[PDB]
């Protein structure tokens, strides 16, 4: 029972091990234990619950422990003392070959296998307490230990790459306890969790990382959003040292997601329209990226409005998302018509939904819009319109009101229109014939830029695994 | 915490005020820096002048954050 | 399998309120014999709620008489020997008495027996569509779909000819079901050159359909040859209600009548569009289109008219006619303004070179998209 | 397997999902103008008559 | 042709995969 | 004008005739339009092709 | 502001310091220091002499100039040391 239990699942660890220990001791082979990670990550969460939990323990006093052994018995202590022959000692299946811990040489430490090993074990640590959801003490007693230990060592490329993933848990975890209570003291050792990244990020530079240098930068704008500077967000994006060579598409994802949302609130629409566009197409469309699709459908949406522009009518409806985006559809009617009740009515009803997110905040700015967008409207019907008849229409409440509403606008263009005083009409400028005008010219020049990007693109890729079969023998 | 005191009593024209204020970023100045590059300009400038004494350290500060930053050319 | 729509058209009258309550009985008098007599009780539940135990006496009664003789008639005939055929008519034979009741989930049943025993190729294809009639009587088009895929996947090995003719009317109402009229109006007119009726809903029904999705879809020109000088059309002159308003409000269209168009669109709306199941759904959808029509028209024709002039020449005043106006303009098919402060109504109408480029560069745009979609991750691949 | 200990860990930010939250909690745009444009006509003629 | 030639790199892995599991096998 | 021998407009806000022989505009920007519609459907048949690697 | 951040006072220096921005004439700084205030008084003050300066934007913002001019002159009736902003608005 649970004799063969625990040393079955711990069988299964050490097979997944040997080949990642192996290829980074033979040569830098870098890009393919990565790889591994990825699906080790995932094979483990789902191992865990069978065939026991102390499995880990037994893996723990198997091999070399230098700081591990307390480690996991302060996991043991949370849960309650387990106890059936769990003291050291209790596995030891090294024996004498080289690929499994000479056993004499090790422990005399005329030869160290310990480095690397060393983090694999911490990894396993903050993957099963993030699992179990073991909080409060141990996430404190965590940070602790791992970052000095890290900066203990001078960490190979490899390296480097594994510990681009403790940084992840060691961000999300400290706020899943703050954000399940408030206490003083989750604020005090928030500044020294802004305070490590910053001082490993210039580290991680040098060695060129591209693992590692995607993951910090999207944690650290993420922090920054959440306290609100918009300083600090601004000189660190300026930078851009955030990769796009080998990253995977969800890290690039996030990335996009971010700046549309910095973009947005400094008033540039334009820039931010661009990015929440680019951030769905390098998100995969997965239910294990549902969560991210349906924030950014969101996002998308509130853009629009703040431009000027009504998103498609059919997204909304053709979305099988389309219970979330309930709120978004009377925004979008309200914004249109010009009705100025039906707009404040609709942020009053769906107000709770949308302060979850903070789209509150956008949606106050988006009363302006309501009024902006229908004179849009009521411009292009009707060329030459008097004032008297704008307000007729949408209600506003006078002539010398609407007028400055009017004048603001075409001040920053959007319109494209003016104002007639002595004659008591407003008059759209639009002729067309912007085809004999040189502006077509500027627009196409770009696109044919575009198009060459896409050749190199192809170009460069598309040899690198060429290179590998003409150097592996072939039948 | 922030660094918005920090940068409000250099402002403060008075000598030890200024003076304060070096030793006090100079601290969180490894720890903390993308908020006071924003601010660099001034900080060159006290360096420049030949008024302060721990004129020295003001330059030390411009450089450690430029290091941190990326750019080590600036640093250097 | 030939009342079932019946009763459901009539029936349709009875649930609606929109109907008068004069026509809402006629169609109460006649649907209600015919619940009896064709024992109609599980879709009429739908209904009744919608708008005797007798009928169930007389369901389960007929239930068990048209359920028993067909039950022990291919216990006769399994016997009687003939292994392949008999029990498969007997098998089709239940199924025509569950179509009758207006169960479809019986019906599939008893016919699944029948494909299984291999039997006449055209006799399949009859089957076939038999079940696809039942998504008609139902008007669930969700049911229509799925089941006219496997009629076409045995017509074509079939090859039957016959059965082909019938396939081209079934479509026609999926597509005429849906909004999608671009393929419903071509459609429905051939059927009226070829009809074959073995089992089928009235020849009544498809000129009615032809009229409306003719105006829809086709330009003016065509419009002339296909429906106005159709032969069939003309030939079955305009007896039944239905057909008739329609058919005054094409020719006033075509022959310029402003006078008596705008009345004829409130006609059509009282009498075609809503009585239809099928076009119910798309009643506000073909009005919003015929009002743009004839403005659309007119505006080519004018440089500038003046608000009196277009209004007049209709029959609405001036008031409801510039609000209509200003709902059509930002869907940018009438091309026009209106000038409040001269009283004119100017055409814009650009056909110049920069219209043709808008055309081209949104086409360029969506084949740039897809390019980046499959290069980048086949690269990360 | 590859892009999956990332998607997960992405959506840990989200936290849930939101489209579960919200049944818990709780022509496209144009409105038909054949009903409006009934009402019309008879002011119309109503006017036209007299006219 | 960015495909193309991925198509055929990914027979070639395979190709010589089973090169060397069948030297080892006879050995 | 519907017919379409003479092609011009009438104005009801004053009373005049503009006559228009303008016959048709560039074949060219046609024709484009014919090769960008085939290319749309040849990319995505591409992709379902170039799908073993996935 | 100690004990975590209230007090009476904490409403009334945030209105001043909020109008100061609108009278520098940068709405871009005015939506940035927003932000940052944002989590700490979404309802905990939620808006009250911090409506000041909060209507005063969402009118220029409309480019409802007439509305805005009304506002600052009836915004004499409260003169207490927010003149030092008045003047500057009129110009």
């Amino acid at each position: 029972l649970h004799h063969s239990e625990k040393k079955y699942a711990e069988e299964d660890q050490v097979q997944e091990l040997l080949k990642v220990l192996n290829e980074i001791s033979k040569t830098t082979l870098t890009l393919d234990p990565r790889y591994i990670w990825r699906s080790l990550k995932d094979l483990s969460s789902l191992r865990n619950q069978e065939l026991l939990n102390a499995e880990t323990l037994c893996f723990t006093v198997n091999v070399l422990y230098p700081d591990s052994s307390s480690f996991k018995k302060n996991l043991l202590k949370f849960i309650t003392s387990n106890h059936k022959s769990s003291v050291p000692g209790s596995a030891e299946l090294r024996n004498s070959y080289p690929a499994s811990f000479y056993s004499v040489n090790t422990e005399k430490k005329t030869i160290e296998v310990t480095a690397e090993i060393n983090c694999f074990m911490h990894l396993l640590v903050q993957l099963f307490l993030w699992d179990s959801k073991e909080l409060e003490q141990l996430v404190e007693f965590n940070r602790k230990v791992v970052i000095p230990n890290l900066l203990c060592y001078y960490n190979l490329r490899s390296l480097n790459l594994i510990n681009a993933k403790l940084w992840f848990y060691i961000y999300l975890s400290h706020e899943t306890l703050a954000r399940s209570s408030e206490e003083i003291n989750s604020d005090n050792q928030n500044i020294i969790l802004r305070s490590t990244m910053m001082k490993f990020l210039k580290i991680a530079s040098l060695k060129h990382d591209n693992e590692t240098k995607a993951m910090l930068i999207n944690l650290i704008l993420r922090d920054f959003l959440n306290n609100g500077e918009v300083d600090s967000a601004s000189d660190f994006i300026s930078k851009l040292e955030y990769p796009h060579t080998d990253v995977s598409s969800s890290l690039e994802a996030r990335y996009f997601f971010y700046l549309s949302k910095i973009n947005a609130i400094q008033l540039d629409y334009s820039t931010a329209n661009e990015y929440i566009i680019a951030a769905i197409r390098k998100a995969p469309h997965n239910s294990k990226s549902l969560g991210f699709l349906q924030q950014s459908n969101k996002l998308h949406c509130c853009i629009q409005l703040l431009m000027g522009d009504i998103p498609e009518l059919s997204f909304f409806h053709q979305s099988n998302m389309q219970k979330s985006l309930l709120p978004y559809y009377h925004l979008t009617k309200a914004v249109k018509l010009g009705d100025l009740k039906k707009f404040t009515s609709t942020i009053t009803k769906y107000k709770q939904l949308l302060l979850k997110d903070d789209t509150y905040q956008l949606c106050v700015r988006l009363r302006s819009n309501v009024i902006k967008t229908g004179i849009r409207i009521i411009s292009l019907t009707y060329k030459k319109i008097s004032l008297r008849d704008i307000c007729l229409k949408l209600n506003l409440d006078s002539e010398q009101t609407v007028e400055y509403m009017v004048s603001r606008a075409i001040r920053d263009g959007v319109i494209e229109a003016k104002i007639n005083h002595e004659d008591g009409f407003i008059e759209t400028t639009e002729l067309l014939n912007i085809y004999d005008s040189e502006d077509p010219q500027q627009v196409f020049d770009e696109r044919i830029k575009f198009a060459n990007q896409l050749h190199d693109e192809y170009l460069v890729s598309m040899r690198y695994p060429e290179d590998k079969k003409t150097q592996q023998n072939e039948k | 915490t922030t660094a918005a005191p920090l940068l409000a009593l250099l402002r403060e024209n008075q000598d030890s005020v200024k003076t304060y204020a070096l030793e006090s970023i100079n601290n969180v100045v490894d720890q903390l820096w993308s908020e006071i590059s924003n601010e660099l300009p001034d900080i060159e400038a006290l360096y420049d002048d030949d008024t302060f004494s721990d004129r020295e350290m003001a330059a030390l500060i411009a450089s450690k954050v430029y290091y941190n930053l990326g750019e080590y050319e600036s640093a250097v | 399998r030939v009342p079932n729509y019946e009763v459901s058209e009539k029936a349709f009258l009875l649930t609606q309120s929109k109907v008068s309550i004069e026509q809402r009985k006629e169609a109460a008098e006649f649907v209600l014999a015919k619940i009896k007599e064709e024992e109609m009780a599980p879709y009429y539940k739908y209904l009744c709620e919608e708008y005797d135990q007798e009928l169930y006496n007389e369901l389960c009664k007929k239930n068990e008489s048209k359920i028993k003789e067909l039950n022990e008639k291919i216990q006769k005939l399994e016997e009687d020997d003939e292994g392949e055929l008999e029990q498969a008519q007997a098998w089709i034979n239940l199924g025509e008495y569950y179509a009758q009741i207006g169960d479809k989930d019986n019906a599939e049943k008893t016919l699944g027996k029948s494909l299984s025993k291999a039997i006449s190729t055209g006799a399949k294809i009859d089957v076939m569509l038999t079940i696809a009639r039942l998504g008609f009587f139902y008007n669930d088009q969700l049911y229509v779909k799925e089941k006219l895929e496997a009629v076409n996947s045995m017509i074509e090995k079939g090859g039957d000819w016959e059965r082909r003719n019938r396939y081209k009317t079934y479509y026609g109402i999926h597509c005429l079901a849906v909004r999608n009229f671009k393929e419903a109006a071509k459609l429905l007119v051939d059927s009226l050159a070829t009809f074959t009726s073995i089992e089928l809903t009235s020849y009544e029904s498809i000129a009615t359909y032809a009229s409306v999705t003719g105006l829809f879809t086709l330009e003016r020109t065509d419009l002339k040859s296909k429906v106005i000088d159709s032969p069939e059309l003309l030939s079955l002159i305009s007896t039944t209600a239905a057909l008739q308003s329609i058919s005054s409000l094409t020719i006033s269209l075509y022959a310029s009548d402003y006078a008596s168009y705008f009345p004829y669109l409130l006609e059509t709306y009282a009498n075609v569009l809503i009585p239809c199941k099928y076009l119910n759904r798309h009643a506000d959808f073909f009005v919003r289109e015929m009002r743009r029509k004839v403005y659309a028209q007119l505006l080519e024709s004018y440089k500038t008219l003046s608000l009196k002039s277009m209004a007049s020449a209709f029959g609405v005043s001036v008031a409801f006619l510039d609000n209509d106006l200003g709902k059509f303009i930002p869907n940018k098919q009438l091309n026009c303004v209106i000038d409040r402060v001269n009283g004119i109504v100017e055409t814009n109408r650009p056909d110049n070179k920069n219209a043709q480029y808008h055309l081209l560069v949104k086409q360029g745009d969506g084949l740039l998209t897809k390019l980046q979609k499959y290069g980048a991750a086949v690269r990360l691949t | 397997t590859k892009k999956k200990n990332e998607e997960i860990n992405k959506k840990s930010l989200e936290e849930d999902d939101e489209f579960e939250d919200f049944p818990i909690d709780t022509d496209d745009v144009e409105v038909d103008d054949d009903f409006t444009n009934e009402l019309k006509a008879e002011l119309d003629r109503y006017k036209r008559e007299n006219q | 042709e960015l495909m193309v030639i991925y198509i055929s790199n990914l027979v070639r892995s395979i190709i010589a995969f089973d090169d060397l599991i069948e030297n080892k096998i006879q050995n | 004008i519907l017919d379409k021998i003479f092609y011009g407009v009438l104005d009801q806000g004053n009373g005049w005739l503009y006559v228009y022989e303008t016959p048709n505009q560039d074949a060219t920007y046609d024709s484009a339009l014919e090769l960008v519609g085939q290319l749309n459907k040849v990319v995505d048949q591409l992709f379902e092709k170039a799908s073993v690697l996935y | 502001n100690h004990k975590l951040s209230e007090s009476d006072k904490k409403s009334k220096l945030i209105s001043l310091y909020l109008l100061n921005l609108l009278s520098q004439n940068n709405t871009t700084k005015f939506h940035s220091e927003l932000q940052y205030l944002d989590k700490h008084i979404k309802n905990l003050e939620d808006d009250s002499l911090l409506s000041y300066p909060i209507k005063l934007d969402r009118w220029l913002m409309e480019g409802s100039y007439q509305k805005a001019w009304d506002l600052l002159q009836s915004g004499s009736q409260n003169i207490s040391e927010f003149d030092s902003f008045t003047d500057i608005l009129k110009s």
